[PDB]
Parts: structure tokens; C-alpha cells; sequence
DNA sequence: TATATCTGACACGTGCCTGGAGACTAGGGAGTAATCCCCTTGGCGGTTAAAACGCGGGGGACAGCGCGTACGTGCGTTTAAGCGGTGCTAGAGCTGTCTACGACCAATTGAGCGGCCTCGGCACCGGGATTCTCAT
DNA sequence: ATGAGAATCCCGGTGCCGAGGCCGCTCAATTGGTCGTAGACAGCTCTAGCACCGCTTAAACGCACGTACGCGCTGTCCCCCGCGTTTTAACCGCCAAGGGGATTACTCCCTAGTCTCCAGGCACGTGTCAGATATA
């Protein structure tokens, strides 16, 4: 009975390969047990928000397929993903459509 | 190669007009244009000398687009979709 | 000294005082 | 025929380019220019497309938060037409300078 | 070779059962997920020097998301890895 | 014969001047390469301060020397 | 005879770049620094370097803010220093 | 235990701050607006302290733990460790 | 007989302490022969340049005991420190001497 | 324990045979020698994770250092990198 | 200010002790050579979208000018900062210890990747009825 | 003020090529054992952080007053915007050519590891000389 780390945790981010990476990172002589589950529980935590933000979007142009677009809108308009990605730019994202008040008519 | 000169010139007025209306920017004065060229020169300079001392100490020929990106992720200006 | 061709310090010569000038 | 008011083109402008996502450089030049300066650092030099288009996707971001800065830099001290005065003390207090 | 692309569409037909995700979209979130395992790595192996330590624990990583995540991010991120912690070591 | 000044912007000034010349003429050569005439340059030369009738001569004046643009209109 | 106004605050900025002393009063700043961490956890305790370390930091960069809110205000044709020009430098720096 | 503290940041020390920084003029509502760019500085900062310290399970906040804090933020700060 | 190996390359930085905290430090698994060589030469370099600009500005201003405020003005000064260390506080440093000059009231 | 004082000490004598430091600029330019060693080993530790190898050599600091010091400061240190590195394979 | 008399931080002796230096040894990282094929470079032409270029004009930049008010300057006064002791601890720091948690190896097997169909979300076209602008 | 008029959003056909769904298949995650040291924990020293009290004095504070300077208004001119015409090169597509990137196999030498030896830097005493001070 094979029974992954992922699945024996409840969730559905490679454990084994976070694993993988941070012994094969050297980010230390050592890495513990529980810190794979913590970090592949984290990641599947943050991309979950950002698909639920992303998908709102692309319902709210009438689409199905998110593209950078939405992907760019769903993070630049909530102020934890634009502080957590504030050195980020996305290709083929756009900009968020703002006009100074200043220059409206009249 | 053969001559390769002014190509600054070939980023044009309308084109600069088109990235400040992006910016939402309804006036543009005409000494604009030349201050826009002459800071877009460094800013290719500056990630062309990381891409290029990357490449060659990796010992290649080319230049990649992992290589724009690590030297992009190295001036605090990181680029997703690019691997 | 040793570290006079090693260095780089060519131009200009830079001023570094600080003047309590009163009156 | 008829003919606008001079800025009203300009804010139809500004609303369609914040909609719109494409690349405005054209290509080639931009895609010269590139070598231009590579040749400064090592001749011969090659560029796969996506490295290409990933300078490409890099400098016009940055150019854009430059003129939104200038933007609001021009707004203060109460103007409209950006000069080169804001995009002087946007690189300036950016600390790019 | 080797993306997030199976695990980040699981989570997206998780959350919405219907839309779907594009190429260069899929890329992104294989890059942010890079990027955010990146950061919290390379905090938590800066926790590990300053302690005089050797092993990296969920210790790390839970004082190495408060220090990346803002506001409320890393309040539930905190929460949902414990939660995940403690359903490994129970089962 | 080559005397060097600080401005009060934290700028140094580059110049070569005669050393047995008078200071209103290096307020004039200075007042040359800065944007500021000598109806408020104030220049002090190790402590004691300059006048215009006076001389390089009697002012210590050696290879490199510095003065220094303060401050005080009355 | 008295000063005409401006001639004193020149005069000022001429002393306090030349000094590099601390120009905040030290006990008010601890007591900041104590009733700030107080809110995140209860009954810390403090080195004496590491307040003066914070000491150090926010001096440091209200003189960056404070540069840059200069820079403003000549940008916008005056001389006084505004929120206004407080509010625009840090938010074209990022914050 | 403690009350309005910030007013410990007093006009006269806002006020030798922009006279180092190169300010000739000051208005008066800038002593209102630089304490609470104090106040978000220094929370921002004693934060990440506080919670360094937590993590070394110490009740001492360390000169060090306030430069890795500062470095996270990136003030590097020389001359404490 | 005993021959250290910073005398060996000629220079005055610690080059076995240099490739213990290069071993111990997590940077990688192996670490080669001449990188901690090259990397003490380098530092004592960037020493050998602030030091020289510290003992200049120290001169400058009359006091033969380099105190952080010659530090300051000898990396504030120019164009290359300045642009290394450009987000670096110094404690006890100051700020350069600068006034803009719109406010300086004329006649 | 442990610091480079000694080493900036001689460097200082070899430089300016007459002047001294206060501890506190003792202090800062250990925490200066610091602050280089971490960021060029930081930055040779992930060339070489990029280009898949094990083992920091010179030339992987020689492209860290041209990579972090502007200007001139790469030239020469790139220089009496490669001096010292000569001078101590000939012995 | 001469002469003399007191001071503190740095420059300079001692021991020590522990981390650096030396010899050897092997095993795996890495250099180097062949090879092979993807991808980049360089052509060619058609087309046409976009750049370039006048041209008028109107709206915004700028300079000047006047007004009043918020801010610099200065003086009494009053309030805490600062210094200088005092002591009393809570914790920082170090040491032994022993255990239980992670590295490592061998065998296995299911997960995830390269590859190959396929159909429908989406791009596009072609109207075709609505909705901001501007001289009235 | 508003009807003409340019955006302009939208409804419906059409085709397409990308998102997604199976299929081998292989290789990395798993399981299940030793083993050996990292660190958890108790315990002890002792040091520096915290409360405290009192004297001094200097820095804050409050107030009065006289401006320089912000801010609004006005005119004016110039220069940037909308628009119509020419013209130009970007782009699309196609088609060779080779070159350098990726891979694989083979060898080798270079760095980890262990052991032993010993001297260089840490720590801590001592002089010493720039700085302050009393009297004449």
C-alpha cells in the first residue's frame, strides 16, 4: 500500500517533492518532517486564494479560461496580494484601468 | 553586425505616447521623447550586462530567457511567465 | 606605499572639511 | 466637418490602452536595439525569441510606472503635460538616481 | 519538466468547478509557485544560521511565513499548515 | 597656482588662479563658473576671512589650497 | 538687531549636518519603543543597544523622507514642506 | 500600561530632523503627519523583532535581532553586530 | 614549516577562516581550492579603498583617529561606494553637507 | 571572537602608517566585511544552482564580484583576484 | 600661560588553546570528445498598418501682481531629560546527557510526464441597434 | 439646450487550434531497517535590565508680533492635439543552412574526510601620551 505523504496529510501538493527540493536546495545540512507539510500546505493555501480571486474575475468578464489578464487583476486588486507580489510584473497582464480624477471632463 | 546604428531612434512618438496613456497621462510635452529614450538606453544596459556576464559564465553563445530572468530578478524587478 | 598602484583615485581631488564659521 | 475637443481623443485613448494588454513597441526595432547593445559587452552574441520577448514584457512595465509616477508628479504642482522635470525627480526619488 | 501544473489545476477544479486555466497562465502560477517556495526557503535557512541550528522544522516555517505573508494571509496560512501538520501526525 | 572651493550645495570648484591676485578677482573667476555673484559670496580661508583689496600673497596661499562659501547677509 | 527670518533656519541646517548626534530625546523614544511593543507581546525586555539601534534606524529615515519631501516642494514651485509632499515622496518610493 | 506616547516625539526634534534633512521651511501640520510615519515605521519594524525574538524563545530584544529585522526590510544597518 | 596559506597567496585577510565559513555556510556542497583565495583578496581590496578614503577625510579634517562620521564622508563622496553601499545606514554617520540652492536667499 | 579587527587593523597600518580607528569604526567596518562575504557568496551559491554544479570556484566568484561591484571597483578586484589566485597555486 | 600635577583610551607586553595547517586517500564531480538536431540567422516578396508630416487653433503653461495669514524669531518659564548612584532580580549564557529523530541504503511500485486525438471556447465578421460629444 | 454623428456594445454565425483527456512507462516517492548525533532539558552562574530617588539644567513650551510667502486672479502666447495625406517598413509567410545547445560515455584529479601537530589570535594586563586643571 503506497499511501504518498500528501494524500496522508490531506492535501494535494507534492510533499515528496517539496521534500526533494529543500534537501537539494542547500538551505540547510538538515530538514525536518513536518516542514515539507508545512510548506506544501502554505503553497496549495496561496495558489487557492489566488485561483478564487482569479476565477471570480474571469466569471465577471464571461470567460473560462483565466488568462494573465485576470491573473493580474485578481492580485492588483487586494492589498495583501499586491503588498505579498509589489516587485512583480506578469506578461501579458496589463494594467489595472485608472484615471486620475484630475483629468476627467471637465 | 553589419552596421547596426540608431536604433534608439526607432522607438517612435507614437509609441512612447501609447506607453504614457497606459499611465493615464492626458498631456505630453515634446521634450519628453528624448528623456524617455535616453532612460530606456540604461535600463537595456543595465539587464544586458547581468544577461550577458551570465551567459558567459555558463559558456554559451546565446542568451536565454532564464537569463533575462535572473538578471531581472536580480535588480528587485522579478518577471513571471517565463519559467 | 604598496597600495598606490593597486587603487583606483584619479580625479578629482575631493574636499572633506567642516567649517563652524561664525561671526 | 466634426472635431473633438483636444483631449477628449486623449482620454478615449488612455481608457482603451488600460483595456488592452498587447505590446506596444514594434518588434523589430525593439528586437535591434537589443543587439545594438549587446554587441557593447560580446560580440556574436545570439537571442532565443523568449528572451527576446521577456525584455520586451520587462521594459515597457518599467515604463509605465514611470509615467504613472510622473503622472503624479505632474499633477503635483498643478499641471497637466508631464515634463522632463517629473520624470527627472521620479528616477530621483525612486532612488534609480 | 518539472512544472506545478497538475497540482495547480487540481486546486483550480477544487475552487471552480468549471473554468478552465490557459498555457501562459498555468506558467505564471508555476513561476509564483517558484517564487513564494523560494522566499520562505531561503528565510527559514536564514532562521536556521541565526539560532546556531541545523535542521529546518515547522518551527521555521511558521515564524518564516509570518515574516513574508501580510495581515491576514499569514494568519490563515499559519492556521491551515498546522491543520495539515497535525493531520499528518495523527494519522 | 590651482585652488580648489567648496559651495555651499557641497560642490567642489575647479580652477587655476594666478597665486599673487586679488580676492575680488577669484570672486569674479568663481562668480565665472557658479550661478552666484560676489554680493553674497562669503569666503573663509582657515579661520580668518577674506577682503577684497587683499592679496594671494599675504594669504598663505600654496599649491591647492581651499575656500569655503558660508553665509550671512547682515 | 534681530534676525531677518529664514537667515536663523539656514544657519540651522548648516549645524545639524555638520553634527551626527541623536536628535530625538532618548527616554521619550524608549518609552515609544516599549508602549509599541507592548501591543504585539506582553512583558519584553530590552537591550540597550537595540533601542538605540531603533534610534538610529527612524532618525535615519525620517532624514531620507525628509530629503525627499525637500525635493517636492521645490518641484512644486515652494519652500515650505507639506503633507501633501510628504504623501507623494513615499508614495512614488513604495510605501 | 502606557498612554499617548508619541507626543514624546516632540516639535522642536521634528523639526532639527528636517533641518539634517535640508528643509528651510516647515508647516504646521507635518508634526501630526511624520508621528504617524513613525508610528507605521516602527511597527513595521518591531515586528519582525519581536517575532525573531519569539522564534529564538528569548524574552530579550537583541541589537541583532533589530539589524535582522532592519536587513529584512532592507535598511542594512552597520554597527551593532 | 607551518607556511599559512594568506601568506602563501600574499595578502593580509584570513583565507582559512574565509573557506571554514565558505564550508559552513550552506553556499554549496563543495567548495573549491582557490575560491576563498580570491574571495580574501577581494575583501581586503574593498577594505584597502574605504580605509584609504576614511585616512584621506580624517586627514582632511585635522584628527588622526578615523571616527564612522570619515566613513560616511568617504562613501558618500563617490560614485562607486555610493552605489554599492547605497542603502546602507552607518550608525553615528550623518548626512553630507548638502543645501539646494533655491534657498538661498539673494541680496 | 570572532571578528576581522586584526585584519583591518593591518590593512589600516599598510594604508595609513600614522592614523587609528575608534572601536565604533572598528564595529562598521566589521559589519561592512560581513555584509560583502554574504552577499558575493549568496550570489556564487545560486550561479551555481543555475548552472547545475557543486563546487564554488574562482571563476564563480570572479563572475559574482563583476556582478555585484560597479564600475571600476569590478575591474580592479577582478585583477588582484586573479593575482592572488597565481601567487598562491605557484607556491 | 608657565610649571606641575592627575587622567582615560589606546597601544603594547604576557599566556594559552583551539582552530588552522600538513599528509594521505579515495571516489565522484567535472572536463572533454563525439554527435545530432532544434533553433536561430538570414534571405525573399506582398501588403498594409503605422509612422511621418503639415496645419490650424485653442487651451494650458507661465509670468506678473496683490492679499492676508500662517510661520519664523525672540523671551520668560516650566517641565522632564539626564546624570549619578543603588540594588535586585529575571533571564541570558554555558554545560552535561541521553534520546529520539533524521540521514542513508535497498527494493518496489504507482504517480506524473511525453505523446497523441478532439472538439468547443474563443477569436473574428457582419451587421445593427444603442450612447458620449459638440455646435445649437 | 440637442439632433447629428462617431463610438460602441452586442447578437449571432463560423471556424479553429488549444485545453483537456487517455496511454505507456519509468523513475522518483515509499517503506522499512540501522546509527549516530542534534538538540531537549535540567541545572547552575551572574550580568545586565528595570525600578527608584534626588539634583541640575537645558530644552520644551507658551505667547506676541511682524512679515515672506503661499495662493488666487489675469492675461497672453505658444505649442501640443486632432486630423487629413503620403510613404515606409513591420509583419506575415516561406524557405534553406548551419551552429551551437543538449546529450552520452569515458577518464582523472580535486576536494572531502581523518589524524596529528602547533602557532596565531583572544583575552587580559601595563605604559603612555594627548587632554584637563591648580596657582602665579
Amino acid at each position: 500500500k503506497a499511501k504518498t505523504r500528501s494524500s496522508r496529510a490531506g492535501l494535494q501538493f507534492p510533499v515528496g517533492r517539496v521534500h526533494r527540493l529543500l534537501r537539494k536546495g542547500n538551505y540547510s545540512e538538515r530538514v525536518g518532517a513536518g516542514a515539507p507539510v508545512y510548506l506544501a500546505a502554505v503553497l496549495e493555501y496561496l495558489t487557492a486564494e489566488i485561483l478564487e480571486l482569479a476565477g471570480n474575475a474571469a466569471r465577471d468578464n464571461k470567460k473560462t479560461r483565466i488568462i494573465p489578464r485576470h491573473l493580474q487583476l485578481a492580485i492588483r486588486n487586494d492589498e495583501e496580494l499586491n503588498k505579498l507580489l509589489g516587485r512583480v510584473t506578469i506578461a501579458q497582464g496589463g494594467v489595472l484601468p485608472n484615471i486620475q480624477a484630475v483629468l476627467l471632463p471637465k | 553586425r553589419k552596421v547596426l546604428r540608431d536604433n534608439i531612434q526607432g522607438i517612435t512618438k507614437p509609441a512612447i505616447r501609447r506607453l504614457a496613456r497606459r499611465g493615464g497621462v492626458k498631456r505630453i510635452s515634446g521634450l519628453i521623447y528624448e528623456e524617455t529614450r535616453g532612460v530606456l538606453k540604461v535600463f537595456l544596459e543595465n539587464v544586458i550586462r547581468d544577461a550577458v556576464t551570465y551567459t558567459e559564465h555558463a559558456k554559451r553563445k546565446t542568451v536565454t530567457a532564464m537569463d533575462v530572468v535572473y538578471a531581472l530578478k536580480r535588480q528587485g524587478r522579478t518577471l513571471y511567465g517565463f519559467g | 606605499h604598496a597600495w598606490t598602484h593597486r587603487l583606483r583615485e584619479r580625479k578629482q581631488l575631493v574636499i572633506y572639511e567642516e567649517i563652524s564659521d561664525p561671526e | 466637418p466634426h472635431r473633438y475637443r483636444p483631449g477628449t481623443v486623449a482620454l478615449r485613448e488612455i481608457r482603451r490602452y488600460q483595456k488592452s494588454t498587447e505590446l506596444l513597441i514594434r518588434k523589430l526595432p525593439f528586437q535591434r536595439l537589443v543587439r545594438e547593445i549587446a554587441q557593447d559587452f560580446k560580440t556574436d552574441l545570439r537571442f532565443q525569441s523568449s528572451a527576446v520577448m521577456a525584455l520586451q514584457e520587462a521594459s515597457e512595465a518599467y515604463l509605465v510606472g514611470l509615467f504613472e509616477d510622473t503622472n503624479l508628479s505632474a499633477i503635483h504642482a498643478k499641471r497637466v503635460t508631464i515634463m522632463p522635470k517629473d520624470i527627472q525627480l521620479a528616477r530621483r526619488i525612486r532612488g534609480e538616481r | 519538466k518539472e512544472s506545478y501544473s497538475v497540482y495547480v489545476y487540481k486546486v483550480l477544479k477544487q475552487v471552480h468547478p468549471d473554468t478552465g486555466i490557459s498555457s501562459k497562465a498555468m506558467g505564471i502560477m508555476n513561476s509564483f509557485v517558484n517564487d513564494i517556495f523560494e522566499r520562505i526557503a531561503g528565510e527559514a535557512s536564514r532562521l536556521a544560521h541565526y539560532n546556531k541550528r541545523s535542521t529546518i522544522t515547522s518551527r521555521e516555517i511558521q515564524t518564516a511565513v509570518r515574516l513574508l505573508l501580510p495581515g491576514e494571509l499569514a494568519k490563515h496560512a499559519v492556521s491551515e499548515g498546522t491543520k495539515a501538520v497535525t493531520k499528518y501526525t495523527s494519522a | 597656482m590651482q585652488i580648489f572651493v567648496k559651495t555651499l550645495t557641497g560642490k567642489t570648484i575647479t580652477l587655476e588662479v594666478e597665486p599673487s591676485d586679488t580676492i575680488e578677482n577669484v570672486k569674479a573667476k568663481i562668480q565665472d563658473k557658479e550661478g552666484i555673484p560676489p554680493d553674497q559670496q562669503r569666503l573663509i580661508f582657515a579661520g580668518k576671512q577674506l577682503e577684497d583689496g587683499r592679496t594671494l600673497s599675504d594669504y598663505n596661499i600654496q599649491k591647492e589650497s581651499t575656500l569655503h562659501l558660508v553665509l550671512r547677509l547682515r
